């Protein structure tokens, strides 16, 4: 509860301003959030955060109040599905992010256990999986036969005590193709994002990844997996050698780095840079705490000094070996000043 | 520091630690080391004898079967002995006459063993001698 | 092209091994960077210094002040002026800095020449074997005076006169 | 080593004064941003009145 | 499988408590020995301070470990110093003492271990056992002829603030001709230098072995103590999980029975 | 939960302290009688003020079970006080 996974969704939506706010349909991902069973005050907060950062230009937020009645909340996800069909079916690449769907499940529970239908597993209505699939399974990526459009979805489920092992949670994790687990400790331990990198996973890492993050930084993705496995063993083991300790320090600086601050979506420009500099020893030589500003300085230096190379990394679609060398020069400049 | 300090700390159980004394006369390897006070910078391996450590009080006599008493320039006599001995438990008759002779059975061993035990041949006589 | 403006100072810090210890130049660099940061912040965060009177006043049907607000806005086109009052302070600072730096550079060049010539008078001009002994007092003006002074008062010894040499016995 | 002590100053006289000027005049150019912030704040105030 | 985990952790905790009792029993004796041994070594150290007994300059490699097989950092830190000495002085003979140090010394250089004696850490540091070990060392391969010998020995400050720290030994040559050995005089007939070397080795070895046995008994009360803490934390976590699982099972049973009705 | 909340208090006499042989084994941290002062006897309160702190300190300091030699001597006296109380 109050894990701000809703905020993770909101930031995800805000990225529909660096591509959608242009004019590119191919870059357009017209998001449509949902509001399934939230305190109407939270609804106002969402509306204000959408307007101020200028998001309401690209996000239709279907609402269902907690004060609103159960059938409304239950039907709301179906309404979002309808909106997603109306957008994606037209042939433009669109996106969706269902709100807290645990409230939708509770609404289906009310609808079933209150009308006449006998309850099922976990005391919840039997067709919980049916409803959840009929929501998520609506989302897909049709072929050019249907216009090559898509309705990418980010359904959000909630547990109690961060419980990965639950009827609704586990059953949905079977339905959705990607998972990003948000813990309780890390939610107060070390990161405003607090996304469990090891726990989080998506069933498509190669196909459909940022060509900047894979076509050049595919080794950086394997290094992300490797460093996550590395930090997995970093609890109470001794110092067997220096290799493990170096991996630990560099990956920990990386983790203290990677948390993209709230409502601060700015990505396809120096994504690989963190891991590349860590393995190339540019940021890793900086103090771990100081990275909180060192990253900002490095980004600003890439912006006003490596403007051609940074803009190309934004636009050329890949960080070539030549662009890698120019970014290495910019990295030397960032290390210097 | 005035007087004379003794450090009689054997590898078994430390007895004296820098306590003042008027005499610590002991049987050195080359002779009889009657260091009373201060002494001079010279440390000697010791021979089985009697260390009548004359404190400010009476001189306790303990037949000690070896050590080295480092006469540090601070009137400190670091007597790192190998054995401890009382002024009363180090005094007996039967224990000092039959034990050595029974050990003379061990002297019936081979050459190196007898060469080792030749020390024990006269070891027990010293305690009965210094018991007074 | 603000990269070049701080590029010279970054290069200087790369070569400030003789310039390390700048007590009040890093503060000036901080001031210059703060000015650029506030300038970029004013450029980005603040909207246009204008009024969206094209449609916004129309959204207010009976504002009765959108006319007045736009009037004040247009009449407040110059709230104030810039202050480029640096017209003689700049000249005096430039004069002091340039004279000092020119003196430094000329001194450095002269030191380079002196070192080069002395080494040229060193790489083959140190006759360590066949130079006259008393000629050392000729090369060293105080050698004669001190040597007369050293033995004169009565002391025939010096503090480590042979620290790197031997005294030797008869053999 | 004396030559080395002279070695650092070689490529430093090239841009010591150049930096002295670059970090001076460009910083002197901040009055424009100050006055522009003033006008932008006036615009924000009036625009907020209009929004009210 | 949670029940087996909780019970196995409980069994490991019981075993850890038994090891703690054994640690107390051995630590009493180790401390009893170290108390007198430290003073015994300080007695000859007073001479080594009375005469600056710096030893200059076939040089043995040594370590401190009792008859136990590692406890946290009891054997590891000494093994690191042993490997460092093996790198620095590959031709340095090793004195393999006890078992863990014996195994660690046999690991690096086969040509270094000149002795392999086990079970030194049977009990408190005994004067006669240590003295016989030294006398054998003073007789094995002319370890007296070893010009220098460094004792990479434990230095337990209070609980475990130690490693196998290295120290010098004043030998037969380094005792007579020490620069400040002019202070304390020796006799030509008494043959002081050899006896001083042997007895300095004796006091240093007894004090160091007593300190090391005390420090490893600490490793049996300061490494198993950490293991006891780990067992306590795991046991609390597992007890929480099992108590929650039993309650939830009973609740789900009641819910199923009523939902049937 | 209803029994606890309805009551003006919760003297939660957990079993663990009873299992250490204690017949009346209340829990020190858990028992909080809200309106106890209005029924408290002042003379007892005079001493119980220090008893409460001693109990809280014993609970706070018994964490360092395996590092007690290096523990502060005042902390050792506090542990002695907690044990005695």
């Amino acid at each position: 509860r109050q894990t701000g996974k809703t905020a993770v969704a909101l930031d995800t939506i805000l990225n529909q301003k660096r591509w959608n706010n242009g004019s590119d349909e191919s870059k357009k991902l017209y998001c449509v959030y949902v509001a399934v069973g939230q305190k109407r005050s939270t609804v106002a907060q969402l509306v204000q955060t959408l307007e101020q950062h200028d998001a309401m230009k690209y996000s239709i937020i279907v609402a269902a109040t907690a004060s609103e009645a159960a059938p409304l909340q239950y039907l709301a996800p179906f309404t979002a599905a309808s909106i997603g069909e109306w957008f994606r079916d037209n042939g433009k690449h669109a996106l969706i992010v269902y709100d807290d769907l645990s409230k939708q499940a509770v609404a289906y529970r009310q609808l079933s256990l209150l009308l006449r239908r006998p309850p099922g597993r976990e005391a919840y209505p039997g067709d919980v999986f049916y409803l959840h699939s009929r929501l998520l399974e609506r989302a897909a990526k049709l072929s050019e036969k249907e216009g090559s459009g898509s309705l990418t979805a980010l359904p959000v489920i909630e547990t109690q005590g961060g419980d990965v092992s639950a009827y609704i949670p586990t059953n949905v994790i079977s339905i959705t193709d990607g998972q990003i687990f948000l813990e309780a400790e890390l939610f107060y331990k070390g990161i405003r994002p607090a996304i469990n990198v090891g726990l989080s996973v998506s069933r498509v890492g190669s196909a459909a990844q940022v060509k900047a993050l894979k076509q050049v930084a595919g080794s950086l993705k394997l290094f992300l997996a490797q460093y996550r496995e590395v930090a997995a063993f970093a609890q109470f083991g001794s110092d067997l050698d220096a290799s493990t300790k170096q991996t630990l320090v560099r990956g920990e600086r990386l983790t203290q780095l990677l948390k993209q601050n709230q409502y601060s979506p700015l990505a396809t420009e120096e994504q690989v840079p963190l891991i590349y500099a860590g393995v190339n020893g540019h940021l890793d030589g900086i103090e771990l705490s100081r990275i909180g500003e060192f990253e900002s300085s490095f980004l600003s230096y890439l912006k006003s000094n490596h403007n051609e190379l940074l803009t190309e990394i934004r636009e050329k679609g890949e960080l070539s070996k030549e662009l890698l060398a120019s970014l290495k020069s910019a990295t030397e400049s960032f290390v210097a000043t | 520091s005035s007087g004379l300090k003794l450090q009689f700390a054997l590898p078994h159980e430390t007895l004296y630690s820098g306590s003042e004394v008027t005499q610590v006369n002991l049987p050195a390897k080359s002779g009889r080391i009657g260091v009373l006070a201060n002494h001079v910078p010279t440390v000697e391996q010791l021979l089985p004898g009697v260390v009548e450590v004359m404190e400010g009080s009476n001189s306790k006599k303990f037949f000690i079967s070896g050590g080295f008493a480092t006469v540090q320039p601070d009137s400190q006599l670091c007597v790192t002995a190998i054995e401890a001995f009382p002024l009363e438990s180090f005094s007996q008759e039967n224990i000092k006459n039959l034990l050595a002779e029974a050990k003379k059975n061990v002297s019936s061993s081979d050459a190196r063993e007898a060469a080792e035990a030749a020390i024990q041949v006269e070891v027990l006589e010293n305690l009965q001698s210094v018991l007074k | 092209a603000k990269s070049a403006a701080n590029k010279l100072d970054w290069a200087k810090v790369i070569s400030s091994l003789r310039i390390t210890g700048s007590t009040a130049t890093q503060l000036s660099s901080f001031k210059k960077r703060n000015d650029e940061a506030r300038r970029q912040l004013l450029e980005l965060q603040s909207q246009p210094t204008e009024v969206d009177f094209s449609h916004y006043r129309s959204v207010l049907k009976n504002t009765s002040v959108i006319d007045k607000i736009e009037s004040y806005v247009k009449q407040y086109k110059p709230v104030k002026i810039d202050a480029s009052k640096q017209l003689q302070v700049i000249e005096s600072f430039e004069k002091h800095a340039m004279t000092n730096a020119k003196e430094t550079e000329s001194l450095v060049s002269k030191e380079l020449k002196d070192l080069q010539s002395t080494l040229d008078n060193i790489q083959s001009a140190r006759p360590f074997d066949e130079l006259t002994v008393d000629d050392l007092t000729k090369i060293k003006p105080e050698i004669d005076a001190k040597v007369e002074e050293m033995v004169k008062k009565g002391k025939w010894d010096v503090p480590g006169y042979k620290d790197r040499f031997g005294n030797l016995n008869v053999m | 080593d004396r030559i080395d002590s002279v070695s650092q100053l070689q490529n430093v006289a090239e841009t010591t004064k150049v930096l002295f000027d670059v970090s001076k005049e460009t910083v002197e150019l901040e009055s424009e941003a100050f006055e522009l912030k003033q006008k932008v704040e006036l615009a924000h105030e009036a625009k907020a009145v209009l929004d009210s | 499988e949670v029940e087996m985990r909780l019970k196995s952790i409980k069994n490991i905790e019981k075993i850890t408590k038994t090891m703690k009792i054994v640690a107390s029993t051995r630590l009493s004796k180790a401390e009893k020995a170290k108390i007198s041994a430290k003073k015994m070594d300080e007695a000859e150290q007073l001479f080594y301070k009375n005469a600056e007994t710096k030893n200059l300059d076939k040089e043995l490699i040594v370590a401190i470990t009792s008859d136990k097989g590692l406890c946290g950092s009891i054997h590891s830190q000494l093994a690191k110093a042993v490997r460092r000495h093996l790198n620095d002085q590959p031709n340095a003979d090793i004195v393999t003492i006890g078992d863990k140090i014996k195994m660690q010394l046999l690991r690096t250089h086969p040509n270094n271990i000149k002795l392999s004696i086990n079970g030194i850490g049977k009990d408190a540091p005994t004067f006669q056992e240590s003295a016989l070990i030294a006398d054998k060392l003073l007789s094995v391969m002319k370890a007296g002829t070893y010009p220098k010998i460094s004792i990479f020995y434990n230095d337990p400050v209070s609980s475990l603030s130690f490693e196998p720290s290295e120290k010098p030994i004043f030998n037969a040559k380094t005792i007579e001709q020490s620069p400040s050995f002019g202070k304390f005089e020796i006799d030509t007939d008494a043959n002081v230098p050899r006896d001083l070397f042997e007895y300095t080795l004796a006091n240093q070895m007894l004090t160091a072995m007593a300190q090391g046995y005390a420090a490893e008994i600490s490793a049996r009360r300061n490494a198993m103590d950490n293991a006891s803490k780990n067992a306590g934390d795991m046991i609390n976590r597992y007890s929480i999980l099992y108590n929650r699982t039993r309650q939830a099972v009973i609740t789900n049973e009641l819910v199923d029975i009523i939902t049937g009705a």
